[PDB]
């Protein structure tokens, strides 16, 4: 009997004659079903792909090839089934399914006995019962002949638990693959792709319009990846074809755009609306009611994970199929079915998903609910909703219904997308992208002008075209802007590439890639703009030719860049014309050049330039670049010159001695004028650092002055004293980070700061000293003629004895501000003594560093009653430390009072239990300026940070 | 208008929805990429990116598809740029 | 007596704007500023800004940086009680174990809190009862291992196939795994529960050499170039030379050894005590042992970092702890459930995984 199954199973599935062939594509799945690991042999093939394919046509060509031959042979039996035409939810039997399928039923006893070592399954559909899964728990099925729901079934039969060693062939969507993926055991999984890359070209290319913007149409369409993933079906092709040759028939009577799916589907789906209707008119009552409910039924639908759509369903929601066909005329809502029971589903699931986001708009206009008797997935809806606020499609919908049209979800939509604008630590990057793809899907000028205007800072990574198209267009409207981040890693790094994409180029004439002129745009759009002084080059990679379109574009006249910044980026190509571009645009005065190797031709460019009358730039750093003597030279050469520098940086690069002395001389001249001066991490010797000295004390120009990590010797030390002791210095802060000073210098440096003024901050981070030390440092500045406020002593090996000597400096001085104390054994007793001296208050110091100073739970008492009155401290730090329950309870409760006034506190908050998180949020709730973060030092008030930039 | 590809359980479906698409000369790329797979899947592992060569085009251009994120795109490309160059030569 | 209390702690923007929409829907059918995290990017990088510094590092002093602070991203939803992780970040994937299988995991999919795993491998049906013990994972992220309680053997997957497949069985009659290991030779080792560390040839399936000890005295093993360190509740550190095969030194320690670590780049050893005491011992040198840390809680997992400048400890004590390698200096915290049992941490330094009762948080490093 098995022959008259093969008679009817080739006269019932005959729908292709020239689509199933001998193909190479099919050889490779008929070898799949082999051992390609000797170990191996698969046993469940899934096939996945765009939702468009022709999937169900390869699965029945499957079939058709086995009925008729040379394609299955070794297998001695095939069942096909479809899910999505077959209800799941009535109680059957596989054995019931089976003689559904096949027509006698005499064959399955002998069939089962024997040959379930070879029988095969081909299955289509099983996307749609995501939503049954009920997730809690289910009985497995271990034989058949059970009465039972057909879905516990597929869960058995998929678990190879049913009827094992047989092998299935199963068709689904990308997105359904979700569940499925643990449920089949060690699959093989084959892809399946549409139409190709340059035939997609092609047919797009066919059907524009050619009014004298065709360039710039056909990219935005084809260039677009959302648009251009789904258009792999040849259905949408199609529809975007037909939709663009309507466009261009009935040309002056479309407003709506041709960027975006969004408005080739309205053209479409208003075009047919307005054909039915014999003039220009209001809808009628019915036929509005028939609208809401379709879009509301496509919206739960999207909502809840189905896309049947049962006729109970239909009836629920009031709706026929007459009045939708008689309605639309258009292929919308095709039924399919055979048995008695019938299945709607839509001609796509794009336009399922372009209803559901209509509803939204027709919700609020009237009281629809009288009349009816009732994260991947929502992408479409999504970006359809947001393109669906276009002025347009809402005054065609105004002029449709009768009614305005002001959808409520709008200001939900402006809250969200401003809502990432502001943010404590900075902007995410991909949320701005999604932001600004979002935003360019709604072609509206009001819109997006009220959707940024609270960013004030921006960072992008730029990696494809439509990228660059994108930000151009939106950051027009950005007005509030004060900061841009650009990383394009690879999209510029090759100089050079001439390559036509199709046979024939797609215009006549071009001459310059299409990629020049969106970076060009993107770079003019940067240029004109208002309130931008800041730009940073971030992480990127140029070539010669865009480092020349940039610096050509930014030599207009409206651009207000104060701060060029180039620490990361290799572009040693185009320093020629950044040379050339330093003298033309006279609003900058800060110049980063960090990590760019220089030869001489480029120093003597860029002295040349520097010393031109138009240049106005007064800080300039060239750290850790490779220098010659020459360029040392040139250097003391430009320094002696009339120029307009006032900050100089030479740090990361070892200095010679002939290059010591000519830098030397050249700043001993009273004709050079400099303030600030940076030369760390550069290799100094103690002779060198003598002659420095000696040279320095001349000058009377110099405020500001760094030599950290650095080798100094006592005679050193010793000059830098007798230099800043004589009058008219105008020192204010010295920097001595990691020179090893020791001994006899500290008391030079005390005996010097016992009497002295306009010294101001002064550090000794990392630096051997003791309490003896310490002891001169303290009673040289307890004297009334000092007037330094800051001391920092961040690594020095400072211990417990000297407490008491801190408690009275703190308690009798008047004039510093801050002290730090980042990494000394500290103790609990040197604390609470200092805090004995601390409560008392009779200075004004505002900043107190206690981070990694080995403070446990004993000490909680004193710094709370410390803190409670004191209504002079401003800032504090806690990092690094351990504090128990009871002891954090205590602080917190100090911080509620009504007397102090803490304004930036130094924790991690993440560290406690809940009580303590529940007590920071109430102080975080009284207090509205309290700022609890743990990156203390991100806070400059005054300028400390000014020698690490 | 049907191609089919296999894909190693490895590749997650999310990175699948944004090819990268170059053209160049058809007989310098079937020269290039070879014939066999074991260097090839070799080369898929160690680069973390799938490539497809499809030569239905009538002229001499031939179409390459790579797979990835944007640096592991990248990192294939150029190695493939550079053998293609030094084989040219 | 304290309780730590949970919430939901991601929600990132798109799941916000997706509630939203939601929430009107509900809404209309009736009648009848704020923090957010970044994301974790390409399950790779986080995209955000290092941390401001006091002072700046010698020239030399580049790739030498401690961590300041771990930030939650995501929980992973395993139902049974969690043992052993692996990360094996070159192809961005978790492995996790119970007593019951392995179920693989993603990190690309971007997800508040995930449950559905890429697959999920269990043995238990292939016997009548057997169990899971623990996992290792191959340096080239080319093979996964795997023992239990009642198997025949110890499992090996291939990981670089179209598919993924069993490939070998190693035999062991009635020995429980209860510690693994692998060499750069391409040889396996194991060490079974009374003291054997059988040696097999991964391209043959070869038993190679046997070595014998006490009971309970290869609860852990580490490798070297050509020595094998051993110990176990009987309070002992032994080593072992393949090309020898007998004793080569021997220490003894107050109290039961519940973890072993081995430096990177420096020879130093890190062990973990019954009593939370930490230790160090140089592998070359062999002079002494110093005590560094103390604590109230056991001590169940070690770990060192990529560059040997610091290491994390995880126990009973509710506690994540991290230390500095010098001296042994306390960092920060953070708190947990109730008593964790294992993590792992990625080849570069990016993520720490931790699993406490049926959740494998996945926590970010802030340098």
């Amino acid at each position: 009997d098995l022959q008259d199954y093969k008679a009817h199973v080739i006269a019932k599935f005959d729908t292709s004659v020239d689509l199933h062939y001998d193909s190479p594509e099919m050889k490779l799945l008929s070898d799949a079903f082999k051992p390609y690991q000797k170990t191996f042999q698969p046993h469940t093939i899934i096939l996945h792909g765009r939702p468009g394919v022709g999937k169900s046509a390869l699965a029945r060509s499957i079939v058709l090839g086995w009925a008729q031959g040379k394609l299955f042979q070794k297998m001695s039996f095939v069942i096909f089934f479809s899910v999505r035409e077959i209800k799941w939810t009535e109680k059957s039997s596989l054995a019931q399914l089976i003689a559904k399928e096949c027509p006698d039923s005499w064959d399955l006893v002998t069939k089962i006995m024997s040959q379930p070592e070879r029988l095969l399954f081909v299955i289509d559909g099983l996307d749609d019962m995501d939503s049954v899964l009920q997730h809690d728990d289910m009985t497995l099925s271990r034989d058949w002949k059970d009465e039972q729901p057909i879905y516990i079934l597929m869960y058995s039969l998929l678990r190879k638990a049913l009827l094992p060693q047989s092998f299935l062939i199963i068709t689904t969507r990308n997105t359904g693959l979700e569940k499925l993926k643990s449920m089949v055991v060690s699959p093989l999984y084959i892809l399946v792709e549409g139409l190709s890359a340059s035939r997609r070209s092609q047919l797009v290319l066919e059907n524009i319009s050619n009014e004298s913007d065709r360039i710039q149409v056909f990219h935005s369409l084809i260039e677009n990846h959302q648009l251009f993933d789904q258009c792999q079906a040849p259905s949408v092709c199609s529809l975007v074809c037909e939709a663009l040759q309507l466009q261009k028939k009935l040309g002056k009577r479309c407003t709506l755009p041709c960027q975006t799916l969004t408005g080739l589907y309205a053209t479409l789906v208003f075009h047919q609306l307005t054909l039915k209707r014999p003039s220009q008119s209001a809808l009628s009552q019915e036929e509005q009611i028939t609208l809401v409910g379709l879009c509301m039924m496509a919206a739960e639908g999207v909502w809840t994970m189905r896309s049947v759509f049962y006729d109970d369903d239909l009836k629920n929601y009031s709706l026929k199929e007459s009045e939708i066909l008689a309605l639309f005329h258009m292929n919308i809502l095709l039924q399919v079915g055979h048995n008695s029971e019938q299945c709607y589903v839509f001609s796509h699931l794009s336009l399922q998903d372009f209803f559901a986001a209509l509803y939204y708009v027709l919700e609020g206009l009237e009281e629809w609910n009288q009349h009816f008797c009732f994260d991947t997935r929502l992408l479409g809806m999504k970006r359809f909703l947001f393109g669906l606020m276009n002025k347009d499609i809402l005054k065609t919908l105004e002029v449709l219904f009768e009614y305005p049209v002001i959808p409520t979800v709008e200001q939900k939509l402006q809250h969200w997308v401003s809502l990432i604008a502001q943010q404590v630590n900075g902007t995410s990057p991909m949320d701005t992208l999604d932001a600004f793809y979002c935003l360019f899907e709604s072609q509206d000028e009001e819109f997006v002008g009220g959707a940024l205007k609270r960013f004030q800072e921006v960072w992008l990574l730029i990696n494809q075209k439509m990228d660059l198209k994108v930000s151009s267009y939106c950051l027009k409207h950005c007005q509030n802007l004060k900061a841009i981040r650009v990383d394009i890693r690879d999209l510029l790094s090759v100089d050079n590439t001439l390559e036509l994409c199709p046979v024939v180029t797609v215009q006549e004439t071009q001459c310059k890639p299409l990629l020049m002129e969106w970076w060009g745009n993107f770079c003019s759009v940067l240029g004109s703009l208002r309130n931008l002084k800041e730009l940073d080059l971030g992480d990127s990679i140029l070539s010669q030719r865009a480092m020349k379109i940039l610096c050509l574009e930014l030599r207009n006249q409206s651009c207000r860049i104060q701060k060029l910044t180039f620490k990361s980026a290799e572009v040693v190509s185009g320093l020629k014309h950044l040379w050339k571009l330093l003298f033309s645009n006279q609003n900058l005065k800060y110049l980063n050049l960090g990590n760019t190797p220089m030869k001489d031709d480029d120093m003597k460019l860029a002295c040349e330039a520097l010393k031109h009358p138009k240049c106005s730039v007064e800080t300039l750093r060239l750290d850790s670049c490779e220098l010659t003597i020459i360029g040392y030279e040139m250097i003391s050469t430009l320094l002696i010159s009339t120029t307009r520098l006032k900050c100089l940086s030479l740090a990361k690069n070892r200095v010679g001695v002939k290059s010591m002395i000519s830098l030397g001389n050249a700043l001993s001249s009273s004709m050079c004028l400099l303030q600030k001066l940076i030369l760390d991490n550069c290799g100094l010797t103690p002779a060198s650092c003598h002659l420095l000295v000696s040279a320095l004390f001349s000058n009377q120009n110099l405020t500001h002055l760094c030599l950290s990590n650095n080798s100094l010797g006592t005679e050193g030390v010793q000059q830098l004293c007798q230099f800043l002791r004589n009058p008219e210095c105008a020192l204010q802060r010295l920097i001595l980070n990691h020179c090893n000073i020791v001994d006899d210098a500290y008391g030079f440096l005390a005996m010097r700061l016992a009497n002295n003024t306009k010294l101001t901050h002064l550090s000794l981070t990392m630096n051997p000293v003791g309490d003896g030390a310490m002891k001169l440092l303290c009673e040289a500045l307890k004297e009334p003629t000092c007037y330094l406020q800051e001391l920092e002593l961040v690594d020095c090996q400072l211990t417990q004895n000297c407490c008491e000597d801190l408690a009275c400096m703190i308690t009798t001085t008047k004039h510093l501000k801050s002290l730090d104390l980042g990494n000394n054994a500290l103790g609990d007793k040197g604390v609470i003594t200092l805090c004995e001296g601390l409560k008392q208050s009779s200075s004004s110091l505002r900043r107190l560093g206690l981070g990694a100073c080995k403070l446990t739970s004993n000490c909680c008492e004193a710094l709370s009653l410390a803190i409670s009155c004191n209504p002079h401290l401003n800032s504090l730090n806690l990092v690094k430390n351990d504090f128990s329950t009871s002891g954090m309870l205590k602080l917190c409760s100090a911080f509620q009072c009504p007397v102090s006034n803490l304004g930036i506190i130094g924790l991690w908050k993440q560290e406690y239990y809940a009580r303590v998180r529940r007590q920071l949020e109430e102080v975080e709730f009284v207090k509205p300026h309290v700022v609890i973060d743990g990156d203390w030092y991100a806070s400059d008030e005054d300028d400390r940070n000014w020698w690490k930039n | 208008s049907l191609r089919l590809r296999t894909r190693p359980w490895w590749f997650p479906i999310q990175e699948v929805s944004n090819p990268l698409v170059l053209y160049m000369e058809a007989w310098v790329a079937e020269r290039v990429i070879g014939t066999d797979q074991a260097e090839i899947s070799e080369i898929e592992w160690m680069c973390q990116a799938l490539l497809t060569v499809d030569s239905v085009n009538s002229g001499n251009l031939a179409e390459i598809t790579i797979f990835g994120q944007p640096s592991a795109q990248t990192r294939m490309k150029n190695i493939l740029l550079n053998m293609a160059a030094w084989h040219k030569e | 007596d304290p309780q730590p209390v949970w919430d939901a702690e991601p929600q990132f923007c798109q799941g916000f704007l997706i509630q939203g929409l939601w929430e009107l829907f509900m809404d209309s059918r009736q009648k009848n500023a704020d923090k957010f995290l970044k994301p974790l990017s390409w399950g790779s990088e986080v995209l955000e800004s290092s941390c401001n510094q006091p002072s700046t590092a010698l020239w030399q002093l580049e790739r030498f940086t401690v961590p300041q602070a771990l930030q939650k991203v995501r929980v992973l939803k395993h139902q049974e009680l969690l043992l052993v992780v692996a990360v094996s970040s070159f192809t961005r994937h978790v492995f996790t174990c119970s007593q019951s299988g392995i179920k693989v995991w993603n990190l690309v999919n971007q997800v508040a809190e995930d449950r559905d795993p890429e697959s999920h491998l269990k043995c238990s049906v292939q016997d009548n009862k057997v169990y899971l013990r623990t996992c290792l994972l191959s340096s080239n992220s080319r093979t996964l291992f795997a023992g239990g309680y009642n198997l025949p053997g110890v499992i090996v997957w291939d990981l670089a196939a179209p598919s993924l497949y069993e490939k070998c069985q190693l035999p062991c009659e009635g020995l429980s795994c209860q510690a693994l290991a692998n060499t750069k030779e391409n040889m396996a080792l194991a060490g079974f529960t009374d003291g054997t560390v059988r040696i097999w040839d991964l391209r043959t399936q070869e038993i190679v050499r046997n070595l014998k000890g006490p009971t309970n005295s290869a609860r852990n093993l580490v490798v070297k170039d050509d020595n094998i360190w051993t110990g176990g509740l009987d309070a002992c550190l032994r080593c072992w030379d393949l090309r020898m095969a007998k004793v080569s030194l021997e220490h003894l320690f107050q109290s039961q050894i519940m973890s072993l670590a081995h430096s990177p780049t420096e020879d130093w050893l890190l062990l973990g005590l019954a009593n939370g005491q930490h230790c160090l011992f140089n592998s070359r040198k062999r002079d002494q042992v110093l005590t560094v840390d103390t604590k109230d809680n056991t001590i169940l997992g070690l770990k060192f970092s990529p560059n040997g400048k610091w290491w994390a400890s995880v126990g009973m004590g509710n506690f994540i702890t991290v230390h500095s390698m010098p001296t042994g200096a306390k960092l920060f915290q953070v708190p947990e459930v109730g008593p964790v049992r294992c993590f792992d941490m990625t080849e570069n330094g990016r993520l720490i995984i931790t699993g406490s009762r049926d959740c494998a948080s996945v926590y970010h490093i802030k340098y």
